[PDB]
């Protein structure tokens, strides 16, 4: 199966790179085509002679009870497309290691490795990471903060759409995640860019590799294509309160007599603030919670309502012309990626994401659960004592405060509401342009309304 | 021969 390509993969990756400094401290030869495969080579012969232990990360039970998982309950993914294919990956979220996953329907007659080898545009799922975590970790906004979802247009002059919407209005930010609008996450990479914000260093600490960041739909996963098993690290990013811990099948290589040519160290990166990762957690239990674009907390409900009620957070996406379908899934404890999708980038129906990969997951991490009761944790997710508190004006997004709205000072009041920042400060007070993004035309209807105390 | 093992030692494949 995969678990055997998988593994001895990744254990020959780890024999390479401790050979290319046994067997010869390589220069920038290592570069050469030719000495890659040389050492790809003799990491080969290493294992298959040197009698080596490979003690891999993957759970027994976990695993075969997520092949049983997908065997019995694939089908609910197929909605007349063809057979629908899949790939999933459960992760620890203190370690990075993967506990067991699904490679497709069945490798007898499809070899593709969905879990690991094939790349996929992750959609709505880049959001959290590469827009909204990353102008949070900036004290750029937080929790209630306000954004544009106004009528806009590429650069090439083609309107932001979200499925036949053009956009509406003014929304919160949890608003924007929970419908997973797009053109508040457009604003928000362009400010990234605007003030000239490391993108790029935060995506490659987490191990994405993205070959052009000057890419408007880039928060929507245009230009980005990603395999189940990195995405999924993200994501555990997110849950282990901002810490990146690398992805691996491997945490043990013991030569025939005795020593250790290979082990895990934990290297942890905080690559967001625990504010912001705290701060997202808290916004991405109400994308499940809401069940706008996912019926997964449903789904589960009906199957095992004790494990319903675990803390479960998570993002989902869906492809321009539904041809993947994204759904990412954390407690505490774990992280479980799923994408589904045809391996020709033939269309899903409308409701495949919403529903059947839904459905289909929920199933999935019931099956995990029923092999390792314990495992998926009772553990809450809860802000940490580094965020600032705000009182903002649910109207702005901001702290009350006087404006000039056409001549004329407002005082700026009205209703208020706890924001959740990641700065020092917290929110600044109203100013006119209060939200991420919108143009002079959005802002004169923003605070006509607003106005209308 | 050399083994690839489950996290609890037991053998996924010999090579
Ligand atoms: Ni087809």
């Amino acid at each position: 199966d995969y678990l055997y390509f998988t593994t001895l993969a990744e254990a020959q990756e780890r024999m390479y790179d401790y050979l290319a400094q046994r067997d010869n401290v390589s220069a920038k030869e290592l570069k050469n085509e030719a000495t890659q495969k040389f050492y790809r080579d003799l990491a080969a012969k290493e294992i298959e002679n040197g009698g080596y232990k490979i003690t891999t990360t993957i759970d027994q039970k976990i695993h075969s009870a997520m092949q049983s998982a997908v065997a019995d309950y694939g089908y609910l993914l197929d909605d007349g497309t063809g057979r629908v294919e899949v790939g999933n990956v459960l992760m620890d979220n203190q370690t990075g290691a993967i506990l067991g996953f699904v490679g497709g329907r069945n490798y007898q007659e499809n070899q593709n490795n969905h879990a690991f080898d094939t790349k996929r545009s992750p959609a709505s799922t880049t959001k959290p990471l590469l827009a909204y975590g990353i102008a949070i970790d900036q004290g750029l906004m937080g929790s209630e903060t306000i954004l544009s979802n106004y009528p806009t247009n590429f650069a090439n002059g083609n309107p932001i759409m979200y499925a036949n919407s053009k956009g509406t209005g003014m929304m919160t930010l949890g608003e924007a995640l929970n419908y997973s609008w797009n053109i508040p996450a457009y604003w928000t990479y362009r400010m990234l860019r605007e003030n000239g914000v490391d993108v790029k260093g935060y995506m490659e600490k987490m191990g994405y590799e993205i070959p052009e960041y000057g890419i408007e739909s880039l928060p929507m996963g245009g230009g980005i294509e990603v395999t189940v098993a990195q995405h999924t690290n993200g994501y555990q990013t997110l849950a282990n309160n901002g810490v990146y811990h690398q992805k691996h099948v491997i945490s043990k290589i013991e030569a025939a007599d005795g020593r250790v040519v290979y082990e895990y160290q934990d290297k942890p990166v905080q690559v967001y603030s625990k504010a912001t990762a705290t701060i997202m957690q808290g916004l991405l239990r109400e994308v499940l919670s809401s069940r706008v674009t996912t019926t997964f907390k449903s789904n589960l409900t009906s199957l095992n309502p004790t494990l319903a009620n675990a803390d479960w957070i998570g993002k989902t996406g869906t492809t321009n012309q539904d041809e993947n379908m994204w759904l990412m899934l954390s407690t505490p404890r774990l992280t479980l990626g799923g994408w589904i999708g045809h391996d020709d980038n033939h269309s899903l129906s409308r409701r495949a994401g919403y529903s059947n990969n839904s459905n289909y997951m929920a199933h999935l991490v019931n099956a995990i659960q029923q092999a390792s009761p314990s495992i998926w944790g009772n553990e809450r997710f809860a802000l940490d004592p580094s965020v600032v508190k705000s009182e903002v004006l649910k109207s702005t997004g901001q702290k009350p405060g006087k404006v000039s709205v056409e001549g004329k000072e407002v005082e700026v009041t009205g209703s208020t509401v706890t924001s959740y920042w990641a700065n020092k400060s917290g929110a600044p007070a109203t100013s006119y342009r209060f939200a991420i993004g919108g143009s002079d035309a959005d802002y004169q209807n923003a605070w006509s309304s607003i106005v209308g105390s | 021969i050399s083994e690839i093992t489950y996290s609890d030692g037991t053998v996924i494949a010999s090579i």
